[PDB]
């Protein structure tokens, strides 16, 4: 059952690790905001990355989460240098997708999907 | 090959090559679009006899690789080939 | 089996030095190359006149797909399906049913020309010369819907080109 | 078997089976398998913990000499356990020799990159890393380098589809490319072209 | 005979092949003296390093030394004799003569599958 | 930042300027977790906010044990002379 970690021996360093990222996400979000002209304000987009944080909160596999933190510290490094345009920034928010209905009636009245 | 023997001189001249000999647009010296009809040979494996489909299948005699060592005495280093040889200078045009 | 490019030592005597100096100060070769450009524009350009010329095209060219007929009015595709299985694109779409006097006939027949390759793989599977990619070329459209052609274009296009389609198969057929 | 029939090559089989034989008795502490296949490539199956020696042997020792990184590969084979596969394709101008190194991963262990070995295993893990999810520790500089900025997902894994999840298109009323659900106007037909007879009995599994 | 270039850019020319040869041989034995004898990159390296050093002492001229040696110019010899000095320590620093570490799963190189 | 009173002051108002917490539960002595059902990520950009109007960085092994704002008052008057 022994295997090989990645950069955490258990869950504390792992849980250091998205501390000091979501810090770091923290730190950038009003520069981010500003640099790309975004018409979202410096709460949105600290939602945003508080929304994303919280999905992804239900792990507790010390390799999956650095693998984690590693994919985030990614996207964090490819926001601070221009790298994204404005399209991937703003993919995040999905301003022009439909509202997808989510109680049984509704799924009933528009479609077949379960 | 329309032009003027003044011009091709200056042409000749200007270039410092015989332009003439090779022309780069082409004329009736090309073959013909229209070729009469061709009768192309057939393989060695268009025979009535001793033709056995067996005896010249490549793709049956394709064998799995041959495991040389698996994890299931003063005998000599042995490198992967001969080493390559040292490539001669060309004779024809060394540019030395 | 080899050969030394750009290997060659400066000659250190007199008369190379003086004839290096010569070519710096008096700039020989630029003015080589300015008469060579020289020489370059008394030839006859290459330049043909479009639409009015147009350049040389073989028998195997590849151009807008068509659908040809026996010499007596029956149409050749008998609904084999092989086109659309040997397309690299799936550019072909086919559905298929028995006409009104039995026979093997297609009622769709699509090919998608934003999705074909135009790599004659289709015209080389058909086992009766149904299918051919015909010798135009011009038929730009100005719409996206004008390129998705059903069977009546394809019939209507073989229709159109048949006198050239048939030349061209003439002069080519023995060497497939 | 004259005209159409590849001919073999023996010599060769042979000296790259006593090749593969020295590798493997000069390492035994990470080599696991050695085989010379029909048409004389060696390939040698080590351990994963031991690249970095392997490799390092390989380019440095003075009967190997493999100076040249030609390819740097992954394979995605979901039925085994460790479905990650991947493969270095080394030349050796010296000997006028290829070789084939193999070892094994899965998606959440780590292997020890080799870039202080060649320097083209930089750009070919990092596209490695990039298409199938595979992390190199101790990587000089470690991102994406083919896929879109924000994609999510290893494509050349095969359990992602051929077409993806998301489509891009352009939006007036946000005045921007969006990225939506995927939705084709024509679904990929899936064909069925496997034989149910069988092709080459030399290759028949036992069974169980 | 002075060779002006040896052909491949960044590698300059040795002025004296012999003894930077002989140095780095007796430097590759005395490093490879420290491995244990059942190891076979020993006996191997052992074996081909004698061979070459024989060689070298051999031959007083370098032209008939580079034909016999069969590895290009000297200076590419005493490239190779440098990273096989390099590859010997760290052959000593990593010991890959002991036992497998693990064995592989039952179809981990099984194809096809 | 040179006396306990203004020290406290400080940090207890920017602590009601956090909007998603009521001022009056909060006391000197309030749990985070507990008290006032704060997140994990709630005290850590609570700590942040320390951070950025006190001038001076905290670090992550410190800022795991900043529970009641007593405890905040009493580490940044460690830290500094006080
Ligand atoms: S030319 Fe090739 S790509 Fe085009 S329809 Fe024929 S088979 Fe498909
Ligand atoms: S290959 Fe020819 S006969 Fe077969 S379906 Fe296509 S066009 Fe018709």
């Amino acid at each position: 059952t022994s295997v090989k970690p990645i950069f955490s021996r258990d869950m504390n360093e792992a849980k250091r690790r998205v501390r000091e990222l979501y810090r770091a996400w923290y730190r950038e979000v009003p520069n981010t905001v500003h640099l790309f002209q975004l018409d979202i304000s410096v709460k949105q987009g600290r939602d945003k990355v508080r929304e994303m944080f919280k999905k992804n909160a239900h792990v507790t596999d010390p390799r999956v989460v650095d693998l984690l933190v590693i994919k985030g510290k990614m996207e964090l490094e490819e926001t601070i240098n221009v790298w994204k345009q404005r399209t991937h920034v703003m993919r995040f928010f999905h301003e022009t997708e439909a509202p997808r209905p989510k109680d049984f009636l509704s799924k009933f009245y528009v479609g077949h999907d379960p | 090959a329309s032009a003027t023997r003044l011009i091709q001189g200056l042409r000749n001249w200007a270039s410092g090559r015989d332009l003439q000999a090779k022309l780069q647009l082409r004329y009736q010296e090309i073959s013909k679009r229209t070729q009469p009809p061709p009768k192309l040979p057939v393989g060695p494996s268009h025979r009535l006899s001793n033709n056995y489909y067996c005896a010249r299948d490549g793709r049956r005699e394709a064998m799995p690789p041959s495991i040389v060592m698996s994890s299931q005495s003063e005998k000599k280093a042995v490198s992967p080939a001969p080493p390559i040889k040292r490539w001669e200078l060309s004779q024809d045009e060394p540019y030395l | 089996t080899y050969k030394y490019v750009n290997l060659r030592e400066p000659s250190m005597d007199m008369k190379s030095v003086t004839d290096r100096a010569a070519q710096t100060l008096l700039w020989t070769e630029l003015i080589r190359g300015l008469g060579m450009t020289l020489s370059y524009l008394f030839r006859e350009p290459a330049t043909i006149n479009y639409p009015f010329e147009k350049g040389p095209l073989s028998p195997r060219f590849r151009g807008e797909h068509a659908l040809r007929r026996y010499p007596s009015g029956e149409e050749r595709c008998i609904a084999c399906k092989l086109c659309e299985a040997v397309c690299p694109a799936q550019a072909i779409t086919i559905e298929a049913e028995p006409r009104a006097d039995g026979s093997r006939r297609t009622t769709r027949y699509d090919i998608d020309m934003t999705k074909c390759i135009y790599c004659g793989f289709c015209q080389e599977a058909c086992p009766v010369d149904a299918i051919v990619e015909g010798p135009n070329f011009e038929f730009s459209t100005e719409t996206h819907e004008e390129l998705l052609y059903n069977k009546e274009k394809l019939l209507n296009n073989g229709d159109k080109w048949e006198a050239e389609i048939a030349a061209n198969i003439q002069a080519d057929y023995l060497y497939r | 078997t004259r005209p159409t029939v590849r001919p073999r090559n023996d010599v060769a089989h042979k000296q790259l089976s006593a090749f593969g034989e020295y590798v493997a008795e000069i390492l035994p502490k990470y080599v696991q398998q050695v085989q010379v296949s029909c048409f004389s490539e060696l390939e040698i199956c080590i351990h994963p913990d031991g690249v970095i020696p392997v490799l390092t042997f390989l380019r440095d020792h003075s009967n190997a000499q493999f100076k040249s990184l030609a390819d740097l590969t992954a394979v995605d084979i979901p039925t085994r356990q460790n479905r990650f596969e991947i493969v270095y394709n080394l030349l050796s101008l010296r000997f006028n020799s290829r070789i084939r190194v193999k070892t094994y991963t899965d998606e959440l262990t780590p292997v020890e990159s080799s870039v202080s070995v060649y320097k083209a295993a930089n750009w070919y893990e990092r596209e490695i890393w990039d298409m199938f999810g595979v992390f190199f520790a101790n990587h000089p500089d470690l991102r994406r380098i083919l896929t879109d900025y924000g994609f999510e997902g290893h494509p050349f894994r095969k359990d992602f589809p051929l077409s993806g999840y998301v489509e891009l298109r352009y939006d007036d009323e946000v005045k921007r490319v969006v990225a939506e659900p995927v939705e084709l106007a024509q679904e990929f037909r899936k064909f069925d072209l496997n034989s149910p007879w069988e092709a080459f009995p030399a290759y028949r599994q036992p069974p169980e | 005979l002075l060779k002006k270039t040896t052909g491949l850019v960044g590698l300059a020319v040795c002025e004296t092949p012999h003894e930077r040869l002989k140095i780095l041989y007796t430097k590759i034995l005395d490093v490879l003296g420290h491995i244990p004898k059942n190891a076979a990159y020993r006996k191997y390296t052992e074996q081909i390093t004698n061979e070459k050093l024989s060689i070298v002492k051999a031959e007083p001229d370098v032209k008939k030394l580079e034909e016999q040696l069969q590895g290009g110019q000297i200076e590419e010899v005493i490239l190779q004799a440098e990273n096989e000095l390099s590859l010997a320590r760290k052959m000593i620093q990593w010991k890959p003569w002991e036992p497998l570490v693990e064995e592989p799963p039952a179809s981990q190189w099984k194809w096809p599958i | 930042p040179l006396t306990l009173e203004g020290i406290k002051d400080r940090v207890l108002y920017v602590l009601k300027l956090y909007d998603k917490i009521d001022p009056e539960k909060l006391s000197v002595n309030s749990h985070f977790m507990k008290d006032l059902g704060l997140d994990s990520l709630d005290q850590v950009e609570i700590i942040m906010a320390m951070e950025d109007e006190f001038g001076f960085e905290i670090p992550d092994i410190d800022a795991e044990k900043l529970m009641c704002p007593q405890e905040i008052v009493d580490y940044i008057a460690d830290k500094k002379d006080v």
